[PDB]
Formats: C-alpha cells, structure tokens, sequence
RNA sequence: AUGUGGACCCGCCCCUUGGGGUGUGUCCAAAGGGCUUUGCCCGCUUCCGGAUGGGCCCGCGUCCCAUCAGCUAGUUGGUGGGGUAAUGGCCCACCAAGGCGACGACGGGUAGCCGGUCUGAGAGGAUGGCCGGCCACAGGGGCACUGAGACACGGGCCCCACUCCUACGGGAGGCAGCAGUUAGGAAUCUUCCGCAAUGGGCGCAAGCCUGACGGAGCGACGCCGCUUGGAGGAAGAAGCCCUUCGGGGUGUAAACUCCUGAACCCGGGACGAAACCCCCGACGAGGGGACUGACGGUACCGGGGUAAUAGCGCCGGCCAACUCCGUGCCAGCAGCCGCGGUAAUACGGAGGGCGCGAGCGUUACCCGGAUUCACUGGGCGUAAAGGGCGUGUAGGCGGCCUGGGGCGUCCCAUGUGAA
C-alpha cells in the first residue's frame, strides 16, 4: 500500500495544511494554498455538521496521513502504547516519531517523509555505523543516524543537506552538517511537536 | 429470587437457535435444483422474486433465493448454498452462490462484483 | 499426612464395620453463601466395639474392602442419636417422593 | 422474630435521619455498641448513650445534618449520604485483607469485624487484618 | 514381509515351556507334601516339603517365578504343613521347619 | 536410564538447546526433570554455553548418563576437573 | 559344592498395619569373552543403598435431561482361600443381610481430561486446534504367552466383517507410521533431500539402523517485514463526467523534467562442527589439521542496473462518503428499520467520494455489546411473573448476657502451583 497516490487532495480534505509533498508545499502551490475545499464535485458546497465519528476519524486519518503509514502498522503502534506505562495518547507520537523513516525527514536528509521513506528502502542512510533499509525500524536513543558511505556524494544529499546549513532542529535531535551524521538524543514530548493533531481524539477513536 | 433459592436452583443458560441447518454448521453446503419455481412476497412488496427448490448433499430439501438479474438455472443445474434470509419471501433462509457449479455469475455487472461473482472486465 | 474425618456413626448392622457420616461446611463457588454437605464412610471396625450414636475420628487406610477404605481412630464423644434421628428422618422422607404419598 | 439486627438498627439510623429525627433509640447489644463506637468516631453521629425504655435497655442515637440549605427545599445535606449491611444472615461476607475493598475513595467507611475486633477499613489495613465485612457507610 | 523378530515368537515357545514344567513340579510336590502331612506322616511329609522349597526358590532363579512370588509360595506351603501336623504329629525329621 | 543431554528449543535455523537431566526414554523435546544450563551453538551472543556445574555433578553422582555432545559442553564449564 | 548374604516357618526384642533387629531349622548363587595377555577391558552372581520410571489407595473438583425416582446378587459386610510385585468382592466357598439415593442414586443424552486458548472492565461466558502433560485405541470382539515392563499398531491364538490367493481341502492381509491413491466433502500438501545437527536402539569400538528428527516443496491459510518510485490534456461506427448536445470536477493527477534503482546480471560465500576416534599423559589430559553440512552455492557481503503489480467493499439512517442518466410495486436491493407506483443520493449504470490495500468482501461459528438467567448485576398491583387457601415434613434462617472449644473466618511461616 503506503498509499502512494495524489498527496495533496488529502492536505484538503482533512482541512489543515500537510506536509507530504515535503518540497512545494512551501510554495503558493501547495494547492491547499489558495483552493483550501476538499476534493471532489461537491468540494465547494455546504458540509453539514460531522457526527463525532467523522471528528474522530479524520481526526485520526489526518495523524496516519501526516506519517504516512498502514492503518495496520498504525493500529499496531497504538495498542502498545496503550499496554506501555505512560500517558497513552503521547506514549504514541514517540513511538511514531522513533520511525527511522521519520528522523530521516525529521534531520532534514530529506524534504518530505516520503523521499525519506524511499531513502532508507535503497539503504542510503546508516545507524550506529550499520545499513539499515526498514522504513519501521525503531530507533532508540544514543542512535547515530548517518548517511550512507557510498550514497556521500549523491545528489538529492548533497543539494538537501546543504540547504540544512543554517536550520535548526528538534531539542531531540543533534544533526551534525559536516559529515551528515544526526544523533537521536531523547523521546520527544507532547509540546515538542508542532501537530495539528489532536490525540486525545485519536485515542477516542479506538476507545470504540 | 433468595440466595438459598439460587443455590439450590441456579440460574439457567441460553440456548443457541440456529437459523441456518446447512449442517455440520459447516459455511456453505453443495446442493441439486428440483424446481425453478417463481415466488411473490408480502407486508408491502411486490415483484416476481427467483427462488429454487434445492436438494442438499446435507440431505435437506430448503428453498434458496437466486439472487441477481438474469440466471440460468435448469431443472438439474447443481449449485452451492450459503446463508441468506430474505425478508419477503418467508421460508427463504439461504442464497445460491453465483459464480459457482451450473450457476453462470450475472453478466454485465461492472459495480459489486465479487457478490455475483463476475470477472474483471477486459477494459484492458 | 494420611487424611483424618470425623463423624457420626449410623449403622451398626454390619459384621466388623460402621457407617460413619461426616459433614463438611464449605461456602460456595458462586453465591458466596455457606453450604453444610456430607459424606458416608464405610470404617473398620474391628471388634464391634463402636456403637450407633458415638462421634468417631475416622482415618485414612490400606484398604479393607470395595469402598471401605478407613479405620476407626479413637471416640470423641459418647452417645447421642439426636444426629442419628436427624439422619433417620431425612431418609424416611424417601418413602413419599414416587407416585403416591407416604411418611411426612 | 427480628432476624438481623445489625441491619435493623442501619435501617432504624437511614430511617431516622430521612426525616431529620433528633435522637433515636435502638435496641441495645454489645455489638451494636462496638459499631456506633466507629460511627461515632468517624463523625457520622453527635453520639450514642445508654437510655433505658420501659425497663428494657437501648441506645439513644444522637444523629447530624448539614447546615441549612437555600432556594427550594433547605433541608440539610445527609451526613449519612448512605449505608448499606453487607454481610447478611444466609449471606455472609469475608474478606481478606487484601479483599478489604475502598469505599468511596476512602471519603467514606467500610465497618468490619476482626479476631481484633470491630474497626474500619483503614484501621483493618494498618492492623493487617481481615474478617466479616459487616457494611458501607459514605 | 517376514519381519526376522518372529524369531522371538519362536524363543517365547521354547521358554513358555521350560516355565510351565518347573511350575507343574512344584504345584504336584507342593499337593503332595500337605496331603502327607494331613495324614501325620511327618517324616515323609518333610523329606518332601524340603524339596517343594528348593524347586520353589530354584524357579526363582530364573524368570519363571523370582520375586516375592516365590516367598509368598513357601510362606503358604509351611505354614500349611505345619497345622496338619499339629494336628498330632511330632516333627520327626523337622528338616524344613524350626520350632 | 537417565541421562543429561541436549533438548531442542531454537526456531528454525536458530538452534539453542537446553542441557537437561531426563529419563532417556522421554520425547527429545518433552517433560524433563530438570534443566542444568543451556548451548547456543553459534555464538550468537558473548554468553552461549552455561553450566549450573554444581548442579551438573550431582546428576552425575547418581548415574546420570552424558550423551558424547553434552559432556563436551559439560567439560568445557570444567565439571569434571580432570585436573 | 562354597553362604558374603538373602528367602521361608516358629520364636525374643525394639517398632507399630506387612517397618527393623535376632536365634535354631530348611532352602537359594554365578559365564564366559577380548587382549597392545598371567593383569587389564567388557561381561556374569547374591545382597544393601541411590536415581529414574511405574502400580495401587484417598480428600476435593469435573457438562445436560426429574417429561429418568427409586437402584443393587458378588449386590454390602464377614471368616477362610485363590491370585498378584502389592491392597482389595479382583475371583472363589461359606456366613450375615446389608449397601446407595432428592447433598440427585438408577437411567438417558453428549464428550477424551488438563497446561492453556478466545472473549470480557470484571465476575463470567465459550473452547481443548498447534505445542506440552496424562488416559484410551491400533478393521470389530475376546484372550493369554513371552518378559524388568505388554495383555503388545508394524508379536501369538480364537470368533466376526470386509479384501486378495486358491489345484476348493486350504491359505494371505490390516497407513489412526512417512509420503501417496480413492471415496465422502464448502474444504485440507510432496509417492521431495539428508544422517551434517539433536535424540534414541545395539555394539568395546569401527559402525549399523532411525519417514524420531533436522531441512526443502506446495497453499496470501495466519502473522510480520517490503515494493508497485511520481511535477502537465481530454475528436463518442453499439463505450470522456456535472443545469436540453451543459456549469465545474477528476488534479499536481500523466505516455515522458530531473533523481534514486525491486527485479534481473556478475564476483566472493558462511555460521550451524566438535566431539565420537587416534596421539602424549593412567584407555575422560587442554595435543585430536586426522574427518565430517542435507539445507546450499541458499543466507550474507561487494560490483552492474531497468520508473518498475492494484485491487476490493462501500456512499438512505444506524455508518465515514452524492451527483447524473436508465428503470417505473417492474427489473431488482435488503443485517434491522426499509427502498422501487415517472422527477429514486436505497434498484442498474456512470462521474465523483469514503474505508482498507496484496488483499477486500461474503458465509459460518464463539465471546461481546446482553445489567436479555442479573454473584458482581434484574424482576413479579396494571408490562412476562404470588402457588386458590391452609397445615405443617426435610431444609434455609434465629433476641439479650457469660464461659470453654476453635469447624467456619482472619493472620504469619513454609511446601507445591513443571516446561
Ligand atoms: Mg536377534
Ligand atoms: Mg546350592
Ligand atoms: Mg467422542
Ligand atoms: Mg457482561
Ligand atoms: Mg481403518
Ligand atoms: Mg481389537
Ligand atoms: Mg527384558
Ligand atoms: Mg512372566
Ligand atoms: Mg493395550
Ligand atoms: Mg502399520
Ligand atoms: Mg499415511
Ligand atoms: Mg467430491
Ligand atoms: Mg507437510
Ligand atoms: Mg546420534
Ligand atoms: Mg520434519
Ligand atoms: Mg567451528
Ligand atoms: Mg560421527
Ligand atoms: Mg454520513
Ligand atoms: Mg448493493
Ligand atoms: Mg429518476
Ligand atoms: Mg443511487
Ligand atoms: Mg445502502
Ligand atoms: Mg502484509
Ligand atoms: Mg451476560
Ligand atoms: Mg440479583
Ligand atoms: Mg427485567
Ligand atoms: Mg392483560
Ligand atoms: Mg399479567
Ligand atoms: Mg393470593
Ligand atoms: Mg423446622
Ligand atoms: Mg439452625
Ligand atoms: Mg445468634
Ligand atoms: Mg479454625
Ligand atoms: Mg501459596
Ligand atoms: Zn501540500
């Protein structure tokens, strides 16, 4: 699956500005700028007032899409954090963001996850010295996410980690631009993360 | 009732009633067709709904809704069964499987196909 | 630790042998409440030395016959048929029970 | 015959408060006195004493209310919001210490009966104890 | 076919009866040696009980008894002799027996 | 008799054994009476042979059995110190 | 024959069920083989002890039907005897006349039981498939032999049923072992490799045997990981959407802008395997390279490299998603409520949308929601539910005070609760 289709007719459904086309959706063409209804025929009408269902299910979907991942993997992801000791609706959003595929993007090797995703797949991207090509792979911290020996001199690289000169990221993470070497210092928190997202739904949401 | 009631009675469990013997409890059961008979239904419909009297390898003798436009069901065309209430025609607890055996799948159905059991069409 | 009953003799009328009935007071499973219940045991009696009406320790034996399988211990208390009379009537009440009437 | 007592006299308390009694006069036994000793204690009632009537020995229960109320209806709050016999004859109740349930998030009681005697949840727990759970009162 | 462990089936055969005649042995002097002693001959009776003990632990020694089989067989033999004789007797030889 | 020898418990291609003391006539895989160490045979980890050596000797004392492969094993924790 | 010793009858002491000691009497032992030969190896005999395995007995637990209420002749107990490794009505002769049952005996129905498994907030409900433990069976029914152990799946005998041989008298069989065929059925795999690993049987060993096992094969049957990368318009021989041959959507979504490189090609290439054995040292000495890989040239590492499968259900309410045309109580839909009678978001198509995605639906069955058998946790004036009324048997239940006991109840320690 991994969806793979038109990512931006789901930054406007769901309504608020996403993420997936990673370079563009920066531009005045992220078509969620400047044509912000959903798609379809009825894109433009009248929507009536959404059961707390719907709430709850876009609420949902707008936090897998952000990720871009299987509801298969996702739900998998959520059970444990229910199981694990800890707040539960932001036991989550760690573990989603211990996604190797995501701190590729999070460290800005890539510009969308997306492109982080295919990154890994093609085993560009190292952790702890070792190739790792698992979009899932849970990296814990004390990790060191380097890019790929062979793949230091690519281009996508070379243009987007030049480009992170300068930019700063997460009280997380710990980018080094010189030798494209990130460390994954610590599970984010709840306040640390900018989503448009709110959990408390999500976790409703299977609390059916 | 009293405690010493419930001790000495207990209470007393459900039973399940089956709405289908297609035995073994098994999912779906091989069948023969005697009559293709047609069938009218009742509180507020109207139409002539396809119905066949089918002899089961369950040793059984039930009538079998034929769901779908168009069918051809013979005198002796062997068909399976699954389970299927329709509401209107009362005494009709079971569907015939289109697709399988002497039952030719619904043709010229592009929408829900996997009921009705017709190929993807060569829009290729 | 071979097992160790007591209870209430019952019969006499056996060569060498007394029945014993011993009552045990458990609560139940379910309802919580606590349900007296019993047992007879058959006892070896090797001198037809015990009497219908004593309270006997009974205990756990090689065995003696088919379902006989204890001996008699040591006496606890003498004499008293107000047990047995209680275990006399509850099997008198059998006598109605069938098709007709009987004994009340 | 009165069968239960204890649960009598918790009716004969609910009872009496429901409709504001001053006092009231419950047949007296040890025991009931062992329990309105932890009513008491616990702040449930003023107090109880030991009043004969007609000869025959009883309690006199001294009970308490809330401050008076406003809008309609200014009857006082219930200091007894509730009370319930738990264990009941041809129903007994035992539990074990780690048994010994928590009552309202302990803003109310659990009397219960020990081999060390008469006391509350959080007396039995402090004491390592099980027994007879006798009843609630929040 | 022809699993070659019928082979056992052929030495069972063999063994059955060198079983069966150690054991006729000691049912026939076992008889013998209570029949004579219910008739006071003591001496006789011994002389012969004494045999019916040895067969008896000798059976023993292979598979044909051993065991507490053999002890119970003696256990019943003697004791038996014994009584018929103390129904007037006097243990002439008391070859088998100590009193 | 009985005998201490290995029983299988890996998954496929990922062997470890149990060093178990067993009545010989049991399953290879089936109720043992008791487990005195184990063996991963490919040195996966820094810790792939473990002996309760105490333990190991006193099966032996009464006649336990080693098959050839376990008393490898079990001379390499230094049961037997044949010094 | 020798009696270390052990068995047996009678005694003696301790013990207490047949545990251990002791005395006279009686009875009971054995096997040879190999040598790198008079001293080593494997054996043999009796006894005591350990370890492992097992027999038997007992308490408690273990589904449904009372439209099954009475059951029983070895039946219950006894004395004696047979039998066993051993208790026992297990069996036998004789004697007593008992034993069981509403706390469900007797009968009938169903079923291997458990560790666990699914469900559930829990209490509970449901279940016993993989794996592990126990039990029972080996075409059906009986039986003993052999033996440490069997009443013995690939041992024996007899009877029955079926199949094959038959010179017609008589003989041969037994996949519920691996694989395989056939039948039944909605439905369930290869007549594959290997003795390398673990395990077992025999052998001093070398070895041998092992469809135990370790592996491979087939099947989206289940789980987990993974790919299909993604930046552009729209002429109907019966087939591109939305106000009558008309207004926007599909949609940044492309048959072509770079970038990476599943497949595929080439090269290296394993762990699993060190013991058994030989050698020094004493036939287990830190020496054995003595040798051993089915899986397999697979996994894994490196070099080359192509833009490279998408489906299925759904869109009236419950329930996330609406428009056009066809159809006109017809064709049909439907889990429930319901839709279709000419303007149908419910039928059939189309565009568009929603959900999931190497899957998606349907059927079937279990738990759930169901506090709808209610212990937690329900009810019965009128909704279903007080017996037509009494009497009282069994049972359930029991006022105040004191003392003993400690069965219920509570507490501490400990043993078990394997994997
Ligand atoms: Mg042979
Ligand atoms: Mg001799
Ligand atoms: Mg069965
Ligand atoms: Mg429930
Ligand atoms: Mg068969
Ligand atoms: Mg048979
Ligand atoms: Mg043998
Ligand atoms: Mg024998
Ligand atoms: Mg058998
Ligand atoms: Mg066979
Ligand atoms: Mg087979
Ligand atoms: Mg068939
Ligand atoms: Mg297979
Ligand atoms: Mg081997
Ligand atoms: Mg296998
Ligand atoms: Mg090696
Ligand atoms: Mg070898
Ligand atoms: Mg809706
Ligand atoms: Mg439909
Ligand atoms: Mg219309
Ligand atoms: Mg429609
Ligand atoms: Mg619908
Ligand atoms: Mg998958
Ligand atoms: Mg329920
Ligand atoms: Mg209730
Ligand atoms: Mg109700
Ligand atoms: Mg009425
Ligand atoms: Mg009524
Ligand atoms: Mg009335
Ligand atoms: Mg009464
Ligand atoms: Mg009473
Ligand atoms: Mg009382
Ligand atoms: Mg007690
Ligand atoms: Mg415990
Ligand atoms: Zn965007």
């Amino acid at each position: 699956g991994r969806y793979i289709g038109p990512v931006c007719r789901l930054c406007r459904r769901e309504g608020v500005k996403l993420y997936l086309k990673g370079e563009r959706c920066y531009s005045p063409k992220c078509a969620m700028e400047r044509r912000p209804y959903p798609p379809g025929q009825h894109g433009q009408k009248r929507a009536r007032r959404p059961s707390d269902y719907a709430v709850r299910l876009r609420e949902k979907q707008k936090l897998r899409r952000i990720y871009g991942i299987s509801e298969r993997q996702f739900r998998n992801l959520f059970e444990e954090a229910s199981k694990k000791k800890g707040v539960t609706g932001s036991v989550f959003l760690g573990l989603l963001e211990s996604r190797l595929d995501n701190v590729v993007y999070r460290l800005g090797f890539a510009v969308s996850r997306r492109q982080a995703r295919q990154l890994v797949r093609h085993g560009h991207i190292t952790v702890n010295g070792r190739r790792v090509d698992l979009p899932s792979y849970r990296v814990r911290p004390g990790d060191e996410i380097a890019v790929a020996e062979k793949s230091r001199n690519l281009e996508l690289i070379r243009q987007n980690l030049e480009a992170m000169k300068g930019r700063k990221v997460g009280p997380w993470l710990s980018l080094d631009v010189e030798g494209m070497k990130g460390k994954f210092l610590r599970l984010p928190d709840r306040e640390d993360l900018a989503l448009p997202v709110n959990e408390q739904l999500v976790i409703e949401f299977y609390s059916r | 009732p009293t405690i010493n009631q419930l001790v000495r009675k207990g209470r007393e469990k459900v039973r399940k009633k089956s709405k289908v013997p297609a035995l073994k409890g098994a999912p779906f059961r091989r069948g023969v067709c005697t009559v293709v008979r047609t069938v009218t239904p009742k509180k507020p419909n109207s139409a002539l709904r396809k119905v066949a009297k089918v002899r089961l390898t369950s040793g059984y003798e039930v009538t079998a809704y034929i769901p779908g436009e168009g069918h051809n069901l013979q005198e002796h065309s062997v068909v399976l069964i699954r389970g299927g209430r329709v509401k209107d025609l009362p005494g009709v607890r079971y569907h015939i499987v289109r697709g399988v055996y002497d039952a030719a799948g619904v043709k010229d159905r592009k929408k829900s196909r996997s009921k009705y059991g017709t190929k993807k069409p060569k829009e290729a | 630790p071979k097992k160790v009953l007591t209870g209430v003799v019952v019969s006499d009328k056996m060569q060498k042998t007394v029945t014993v009935l011993v009552e045990r007071q458990f609560p139940h499973p379910l309802y919580g409440k606590v349900i007296k219940r019993s047992k007879k045991y058959l006892a070896h009696d090797p001198e037809e030395k015990y009497k219908l009406g004593d309270v006997v320790e009974i205990i756990e034996s090689r065995p003696i016959s088919k379902r006989k399988r204890f001996r008699v211990l040591r006496l606890v208390e003498s004499g008293r048929m107000d047990l047995v009379e209680k275990y006399l009537i509850r099997r008198q009440n059998y006598q109605s029970l069938s098709k007709r009437g009987g004994k009340a | 015959m009165l069968t239960d007592p204890i649960a009598d006299m918790l009716t004969r308390i609910r009872n009496a408060t429901r409709v504001y009694k001053e006092s009231t006069d419950v047949p007296a036994s040890r025991f009931k006195e062992e329990i309105l000793r932890i009513l008491a204690r616990e702040g449930f009632i003023k107090g109880y004493e030991r009043v004969d009537v007609d000869g025959k020995p009883y309690l006199r229960v001294y009970l308490k209310y809330g401050p008076r109320r406003q809008g309609p209806d200014p009857r006082p709050e219930q200091v007894i919001h509730h009370i319930r016999r738990i264990s009941k004859p041809g129903r007994r109740v035992y539990v074990g210490v780690k048994e010994i349930p928590r009552v309202r998030r302990g803003l109310g009681i659990a009397i219960l009966s020990t081999s060390k005697g008469v006391l509350t949840d959080r007396e039995a727990r402090k004491l390592g104890v099980g027994g007879e759970l006798i009843c609630e009162v929040w | 076919r022809n699993l070659s462990a019928l082979k056992r089936h052929r030495q069972s055969l063999k063994r059955r009866l060198r079983n069966k005649a150690k054991k006729s042995a000691i049912k026939t002097l076992s008889k013998k040696a209570i029949q004579l002693a219910q008739e006071g001959k003591a001496e006789e009776a011994l002389k012969i009980m004494r045999k019916a003990e040895s067969l008896i632990d000798k059976a023993a020694k292979g598979s044909t008894l051993h065991k507490n089989a053999a002890a119970r067989r003696k256990s019943r033999l003697m004791r038996k002799v014994r009584q018929l004789l103390e129904a007037a007797g006097a243990p002439l030889i008391g070859g088998g027996l100590s009193a | 008799m009985v005998k201490i020898r290995l029983a299988r418990f890996g998954s496929k291609h990922n062997p470890h054994y149990r060093i178990v003391v067993t009545d010989a006539r049991r399953k290879r895989d089936g109720k043992y009476i008791e487990k005195i160490g184990y063996y991963d045979p490919r040195k996966t980890t820094p810790d792939w042979l473990k002996v309760d050596v105490e333990r190991a000797r006193y099966w032996l004392s009464v006649g336990a059995q080693p098959t050839d492969t376990a008393r490898r094993l079990l001379r390499q924790a230094g049961v037997f110190r044949q010094e």
